[PDB]
Formats: C-alpha cells, sequence, structure tokens
C-alpha cells in the first residue's frame, strides 16, 4: 500500500 | 549534531521531552 | 511501536527509513549520524534463518519522512548505498550479539529542518545517562500490536536493571546490549515491535542538551507483555568499531 517513487529512484 | 531545526534551534520543546528530562533524576 | 504516538512534525529529523526496491516496502528503521553515515541493526542486512542477504543494491534509504506510505513530495530525500559495513563479530546464529552495521550513502545528503544528524555518545554521555529508571525514546514505523501506523509514532520507555533483563528471558544477553520497559507493577506500557528494527534509541543531555543515540532496536519476544522487556545495541559499547570503519572509509 506504498505509494509509487520516482523512477528517477530506482 | 542532536540539535533540531524546528525544536533545539528555536528553543521550542516537544509535547514530551520533559518526561524525559525529569527521569534524569 | 506499541502504545506509543504520532511524533510530531521534525521531533526525530535523524529517523530514517530502510527501504526495498522490490517489492518496493518498509525493512527497517536506521539513524543518520552524519551527511553520507547511516546506523542500523546487522540484523536488517543480514540474516540466515530468514534467507535475508541484502547487498546495496538491493535498497533504498528514505530520510526526513513523516507518513509511512507517501513519497513525502518536497519533504524526503531518497538515497542509494555506496557500501554496507557489517559487525565482523555480529552473531546471527545464537543471539544478535553486536546487532549494529553503517551505510555508507553514494551522495551526502543535505540537512534541512526535517533532515538532521543524531550525536553518537562520548565515555562520560553513556556513564551518566545509561541509568535503570532514566528513559530514553524509542521511534518507527512498526507493528502497533503484537497494524501499521499512518504516521512515525514514539514511545519513551525506563532502562532496565541488567538482571531484571537476564531474568525475563532464556535467550544469552551480552554486554552488546540493554533492555527497556516498564515493569508490570509500574503500570505503564510501550514497546518497540516488529518492523522497528534498526531504529534509534535516543535519550537528551541535561548537561548540553543535544540528543544522542544510545541504541538501535534490536530484539524482543512479543511486543508490550508484561514481565518482558524490548533488547537493543548498546551503541557506546561499539564505538570503537564505527569510530574505525569511517575514519578508514569516508567522510
Ligand atoms: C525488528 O523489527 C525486525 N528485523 C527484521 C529483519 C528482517 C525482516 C523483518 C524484521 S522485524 C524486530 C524488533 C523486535 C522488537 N521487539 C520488542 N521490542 N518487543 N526484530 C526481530 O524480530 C529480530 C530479528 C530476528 C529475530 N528477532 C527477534 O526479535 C526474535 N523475536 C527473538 C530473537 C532474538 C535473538 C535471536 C533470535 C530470535
Ligand atoms: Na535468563
Ligand atoms: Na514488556
Amino acid at each position: 500500500d506504498f505509494e509509487e517513487i520516482p523512477e528517477e529512484y530506482l | 549534531c542532536g540539535l533540531r531545526p524546528l525544536f533545539e534551534k528555536k528553543s521550542l520543546e516537544d509535547k514530551t521531552e520533559r518526561e524525559l528530562l525529569e527521569s534524569y533524576i | 511501536i506499541v502504545e506509543g504516538s504520532d511524533a510530531e512534525i521534525g521531533m526525530s529529523p535523524w529517523q530514517v527509513m530502510l527501504f526495498r526496491k522490490s517489492p518496493q516496502e518498509l525493512l527497517c528503521g536506521a539513524s543518520l549520524i552524519s551527511d553520507r553515515w547511516v546506523l542500523t541493526a546487522a540484523h536488517c542486512l543480514l540474516y540466515p534463518p530468514w534467507d535475508k542477504n541484502f547487498t546495496e543494491n538491493d535498497l533504498l534509504v528514505r530520510i526526513g519522512k513523516h507518513s509511512r506510505t507517501r513519497y513525502e513530495r518536497n519533504i524526503e530525500k531518497i538515497s542509494m548505498l555506496e557500501k554496507i559495513y557489517i559487525h565482523p563479530r555480529y552473531n546471527w546464529r545464537e543471539n544478535l550479539d553486536r546487532d549494529i552495521a553503517l551505510m555508507k550513502l553514494k551522495k551526502p545528503v543535505a540537512f534541512s529542518d526535517y533532515i538532521h544528524p543524531v550525536c553518537l555518545p562520548d565515555r562520560e554521555t553513556a556513564a551518566s545517562l545509561l541509568q535503570a529508571g532514566y528513559k530514553g525514546r524509542v521511534t518507527g514505523w512498526g507493528n502497533l500490536k503484537e497494524g501499521q501506523p499512518s504516521v512515525l509514532q514514539v514511545v519513551n520507555l525506563p532502562i532496565v536493571e541488567r538482571p531484571v533483563c537476564k531474568d525475563s528471558t532464556r535467550i544469552r544477553i551480552t554486554d552488546n546490549m540493554f533492555c527497556a520497559g516498564y515493569k508490570p507493577d509500574e503500570g505503564k506500557r510501550g514497546d518497540a515491535c516488529e518492523g522497528d528494527s534498526g531504529g534509534p534509541f535516543v535519550m537528551k543531555s541535561p548537561f548540553n542538551n543535544r540528543w544522542y543515540q544510545m541504541g538501535i532496536v534490536s530484539w524482543g519476544e512479543g511486543c508490550d507483555r508484561d514481565g518482558k522487556y524490548g533488547f537493543y545495541t548498546h551503541v557506546f559499547r561499539l564505538k570503537k568499531w564505527i569510530q574505525k570503519v569511517i575514519d578508514q572509509f569516508g567522510e
């Protein structure tokens, strides 16, 4: 239920 | 280190830090 | 945390979130000790009975967080690890003795109202504060009960005397560990709980009024049981080790 993070991060 | 911007820095105290300090006999 | 409360904003700006890229999910707590160094529990990275063995590439470090779940768009800073360092004598096979690790950030983080490091105790600071009766504070986004909170939780707990610690369990307790919580008589509750691991046990010095990290959430049996206590990595006893890697590898 974790909101999505910026792909710049992964 | 250990001096919080929103608290120590402006000389404000958090809601329960005194419970800490009062335990230090 | 069990029986704690929501943290106020900026109350624990050294609080870090250990974050799994995939499945993206909360691994453990951690603490910021400088702009490039994070302190955690070695069992958050390496724990063979459960098949845990994380590498740098597997993780993200989230700093300046309040919400468990949201990406805090102009508040939190996410970082990549350059390197992981675990206590060579960490004991995962029996009691989690020396449960500590250091993480070197790829790039230094900029401090802010929400992001600021905690101090590491000194012999004399440890000496006056690490006392039975003295209270410390624990923080984390872990289990609420032996489910997950929406916001960072905090709890104040008293340090307990070694013998009581020792008599509460069958696991072998070492000098690299201390236990905290209220006695059942005492009638006040609170504990850390699964998911809180690797988070800071801090005390505020009455001498220079800075916040010092005395312990790291380590292990317990159940959460908030009467006659039982949380166990923490005694940070001061392991200081030299720490001194050693920062001094041989970064800053
Ligand atoms: C902490 O939140 C975690 N670490 C891991 C790492 C990977 C997966 C999931 C999590 S949970 C947790 C903190 C417990 C605090 N409890 C109280 N204060 N009441 N730690 C653990 O669960 C550790 C890690 C392995 C086993 N743990 C235990 O606490 C066992 N219940 C007891 C134990 C102690 C020593 C050796 C083996 C077992
Ligand atoms: Na015992
Ligand atoms: Na207990």
